[PDB]
């Protein structure tokens, strides 16, 4: 398993960014995430050795960080507040909302790979309730027609 | 070109933390500078190190990231011990209902830097750093373009403004742990590692990142620095009253008009922060509680209470959650033991099991499946988070939840029958 040229090129800059390459394991695992769409097992071993990092090290950061997936695909995720005060102001409607557009439920991937729901504590957007995020993008929750216009404009 | 964010409406009666950030956008470096921003960093640069911690000593400054840890000591303890020194901007901002932190990154990014180079200045340290949250890929986007703006105009670098000072700003990124904002598992995870609390002592002031003096201070504490050598430290202490001056930042959610983010004076009454400033309730319905984020819960017959740091205060970070008549306690404490479970990271035994058995059995009483020994293991759990435990995590994990029992009995006598 090796990294595309484009990839190892940006991991390369982060690891020369912070005085101590090791320092750069979180932002190189947010690349790989955003590269491939999940974390693949095979990119940790080669991950490590830029890091100049045991395996069991790379291993035990990804497995302790919430963020990093290393079993789904998936396109988007879209990050669904539960916690309160989310929870009063409407993230049922919002996960239902979902569900009647995409037919998943959290946890769940769409068959194409396209959109996975995921469940997250406070995203700290608590006036603007109830949150959720698109990859990097975030929102409120409005209606299901307010929503299903946002889903439309990831391809 | 940046992430979407939410336009979080923010309000101020003082004008100062949220002097640019009441607009919900990004105020680059033109328009910081053309409001005098920077003017407080060429001042400080003219001043000691040491006279700068006097001044922000003297300012009553306190920590604004939950501890409440006077600033100014904090730095003194810091440079008591041998160089070299860092500094580190806490940007984790994860707790339940806070959101006060995300304004100031997304909107006056200058704010916050030009108080990271005064403070590191202050302490002597060379090397910066701010970590944000995973979860706030706008603010690091933002963070990073500023920074390049800042080097630019020779405010970064080295021999900053001819003063012979020399500091870089380096912006981590967390990946979805509230632990991460625990002062030493920030250390650690800026060490590349697992975000474990370390055990203190020894503190981070005498031995932190890379076992260095180490301070860190949450974004809004550092963000009153420029305002303290800008204004002086007299004149900042006349704003708000004697006793607990300066401006804070209220972020006000749930079950009120105005949600958002208040700039007020700390003699402000939690009945003002909701009636007086975000609109009065939903529906006028009855306030029945507020929750100060994960770590307090306060009844309707407390609503009289200042937002400061008094014995019977407000206290916390002055997160408001406002719950009404018709929400269910019992519900919103499994919201908040769902936050605890989700959180620890399982170093102490008692926090691990009681975190995680607290939310299992809350489930089952909510559910109207617990038997009478679940009940009584809840109530011991509730208990039992916090021994042994080595930060503040498990020491609080149960208290909001307990405080819901004592408040809140009725509510709670109906789940049990
Ligand atoms: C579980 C836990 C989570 C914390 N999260 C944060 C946080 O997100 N931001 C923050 O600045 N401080 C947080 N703190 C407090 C920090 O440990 C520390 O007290 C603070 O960053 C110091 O800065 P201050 O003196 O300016 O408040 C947390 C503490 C604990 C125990
Ligand atoms: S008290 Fe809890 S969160 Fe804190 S170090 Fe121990 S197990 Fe981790
Ligand atoms: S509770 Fe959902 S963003 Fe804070
Ligand atoms: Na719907
Ligand atoms: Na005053």
């Amino acid at each position: 398993f090796e990294f595309p040229e484009e990839l190892k090129t940006k991991l390369q800059e982060h690891i020369n960014y912070f005085p101590k390459k090791r320092q750069a394991i979180l932002l190189c695992l947010h690349e790989i995430q955003n590269y491939y769409g999940y974390i693949p097992p095979e990119s940790l071993k080669p991950l490590a050795d830029m890091l100049e990092l045991p395996l069991n090290h790379v291993e035990g950061v990804v497995a302790f960080y919430d963020m990093f997936d290393r079993e789904d695909k998936a396109k988007y995720r879209i990050r669904v507040c539960v916690s309160i005060p989310c929870h009063l102001m409407g993230t049922n409607k919002l996960l239902k909302a979902l569900e009647n557009i995409l037919g998943i439920k959290p946890g769940e991937v769409t068959p194409d790979g396209k959109f996975k729901i995921v469940p997250v504590q406070c995203l700290g957007a608590c006036s603007e309730a109830p949150v959720f995020m698109v990859n990097d993008d975030e929102y409120k929750f409005e209606s299901e027609v307010q929503l299903n216009e946002i889903l439309s404009r990831y391809t | 070109s940046y992430p979407a964010i939410p336009r979080i409406y923010a309000e101020t009666t003082l004008n100062m933390l949220l002097k640019r950030a009441k607009k919900p956008r990004v105020h680059s470096i033109d328009e910081y500078l053309k409001d005098g921003g920077y003017q407080a960093l060429e001042k400080a640069l003219n001043m000691s190190p040491e006279e700068i911690i006097d001044w922000v000593d003297k300012s009553t400054l306190r920590g604004r990231g939950g501890a409440g840890f006077p600033t100014g000591k904090k730095w003194k303890f810091a440079v008591q011990n041998p160089g070299p020194r860092y500094f580190i901007c806490n940007a984790d901002e994860s707790e339940p209902g806070t959101f006060k932190d995300r304004i100031i990154i997304e909107r006056d990014p200058h704010l916050l830097i030009e108080g990271i180079i005064i403070s590191s200045y202050a302490i002597g340290a060379n090397e910066a750093y701010i970590y944000i949250r995973g979860e706030y890929p706008a603010g690091y986007y933002i963070l990073r373009d500023a920074i390049e703006e800042a080097k630019k105009k020779g405010f970064l670098g080295k021999n900053i403004l001819g003063s012979g000072f020399d500091l870089e700003i380096y912006v981590a990124r967390g990946a979805g742990a509230y632990i991460c904002g625990e002062e030493t598992a920030l250390i650690e995870s800026l060490e590349g590692k697992r975000g474990h609390p370390r055990l203190k002592p020894p503190y981070p002031v005498q031995k932190g990142l890379w076992g260095k003096p180490t301070v860190v201070n949450n974004v809004e504490t550092i963000a009153n620095v420029p305002f303290i050598i800008s204004m002086g430290w007299e004149e900042y202490r006349y704003i708000g009253p004697s006793d607990y001056a300066g401006p804070k930042l209220f972020p006000v959610s749930g079950k009120v008009k105005k949600p958002g983010v208040y700039e007020l004076p700390m003699n402000t009454t939690l009945r003002e922060v909701i009636f007086k400033y975000a609109g009065g309730t939903l529906g006028n319905k009855k306030v029945k509680a507020v929750f100060s984020g994960a770590l307090d819960c306060f009844s309707s017959e407390e609503l009289d209470i200042p937002m400061d740091y008094s014995p019977l205060g407000f206290g916390g970070t002055g997160t408001v959650i406002v719950l009404t008549e018709e929400d269910d306690i019992v519900e919103a404490a499994l919201k908040i033991a769902e936050f605890y479970e989700h959180e620890t990271c399982g170093q102490c035994t008692p926090c691990r099991v009681g975190c995680y058995e607290q939310a299992n059995l809350l489930e089952k009483i909510y559910k109207g499946e617990a038997t009478e020994q679940d009940w009584e293991g809840f109530d011991f759990v509730n208990r039992n988070i916090q021994p042994t435990s080595i930060c503040g995590l498990g020491a609080v994990a149960g208290r909001l939840i307990r405080q819901t029992l004592e408040k809140f009995p009725e509510e709670w006598e109906k789940y049990r029958k």
